[PDB]
């Protein structure tokens, strides 16, 4: 790895710097080589390569789907043939995100998720397995694409029963894993019932228990509820 | 119109 | 260059559509490819190319202030030594910005230039020289600091003195070296008399003659004269 | 408060 002769604490530095300057590319490097260390992140460590990480990729996808659209629409009928370009370069955009997806999946499997053996970062780690698996899912065509979708739920599904076991209903990490599999539902399993269902039952189950929380723990808690809230508005 | 995920 | 093997037609179509995508590092890739092609750019190429750039260098000069701040906090008399990590990623960030400029140099001399014999595609490309000259004297301080805003002084000047003899005063690019060049002269040279100086003319002398201009024409020469406005309205 | 630059 490039970054194998920094310290671990330095990476750690540079990617909190990558962050404020926002060079998402370089933070997310950075982390990459903080995870190859070998020791097992805390939890302000696990956000810095969850945001890293949803930052590049989020802009690929942005990319993906602009590039994506104008494919369709050069491929319809009454348009002008403008040859093999459009094609390649959502190729590209597409290829560069399935490595930046199969990056992240490597640091998961070698070795974040069999080191981690409380709720907070083994839910955390099996959310991100999900949600990379999402992000192959969405661009997945071939012979593979239902097994990368049964890979994203079966992550997924494993995230959800830890969760509902060892967390209280209004753990942000349980609530950002609960929006993201309904969304997982709803975008990709063709299951906009259950997307639906997954969204209502964790907002109820989270308000109901607001009445233990702090002030900081209730703006947090709250916060996810309002992106669960937003989904079900657009859903319904 | 994308939902949103965190 | 990696972009050898591909049509310049293409080139330019992907650069298109990485503008579109907003994927600034791919369209001045494409845009280097086909320049590196050997044939004179058109009025639409030189824009395309000067955007891609644009935008890359300004991302770059953006996190560099970003850290460039950081550190020179980290520098005070009484803050806490961080170590030399600040420093390191703002120099790293630096040599990137610095590549970059260095790249768009060397397209400009090899060979843009020297066979560019209109005013609008020699004005157009001696501003880009100065331009990036500037950006490389925005983080300079070794020996070679004077003359790199020398470097950047003596792009602008030549292009002001075609663009006087051979455009009109509303002419946009014109306009666009006069504004960028009176920014250099406050920013770079310590001449902030210059600099109002020279938006002022330069605002005044686009003013008299708008009365020839066509509505789209119109259009494009007022929008750089408001900047120039505006500029003045900081300064004064 | 960066001035304009085109
Ligand atoms: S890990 C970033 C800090 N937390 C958040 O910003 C918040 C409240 C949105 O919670 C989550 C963030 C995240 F990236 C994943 C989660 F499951 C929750
Ligand atoms: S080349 C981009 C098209 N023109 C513009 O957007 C405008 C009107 C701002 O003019 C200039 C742009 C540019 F990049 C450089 C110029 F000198 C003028
Ligand atoms: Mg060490
Ligand atoms: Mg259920
Ligand atoms: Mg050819
Ligand atoms: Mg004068």
């Amino acid at each position: 790895g490039a970054m194998g002769s920094m310290e671990r604490a330095s990476l750690i530095q540079k990617a909190k710097l990558a962050e404020q300057a926002e060079r998402y590319e370089d933070m997310a490097a950075f982390m990459k080589g903080a995870v190859e260390k070998g020791e097992e992140l805390s939890n302000e460590e696990r956000c810095l390569l969850s945001v890293a990480y949803k930052n590049v990729v989020g802009g690929q996808r942005a990319a993906w789907r602009v590039l994506s659209s104008i494919e369709q629409k050069s491929n319809e009928e009454g348009s002008e043939e403008k040859g093999p370009e459009v094609r390649e370069y959502r190729e590209k955009v597409e290829t560069e995100l399935q490595g930046v997806c199969d990056t992240v999946l490597g640091l998961l499997d070698s070795h974040l998720i069999k080191e981690a053996g409380d709720a907070e970062s083994r839910v955390f780690y099996l959310k991100m397995k999900g949600d990379y698996y999402r992000y192959l899912a969405e661009v997945a065509t071939g012979d593979d694409k239902k097994r990368i979708i049964d890979s994203a739920r079966s992550a997924y599904q494993e995230a959800m029963d830890i969760s509902k076991k060892e967390m209280p209903p209004t753990n942000p990490i349980r609530l950002g894993l609960a929006l993201n599999f309904s969304v997982f539902h709803y975008e990709i399993a063709n299951s906009p019932e259950e997307a639906i269902s997954l969204a209502k039952t964790t907002f109820d189950e989270a308000m109901a228990d607001l009445h233990t929380l702090s002030e900081d723990s209730y703006k947090d808690s709250t916060l996810i509820m309002q992106l669960l809230r937003d989904n079900l508005t657009l859903w319904t | 119109g994308f939902p949103a995920t965190v």
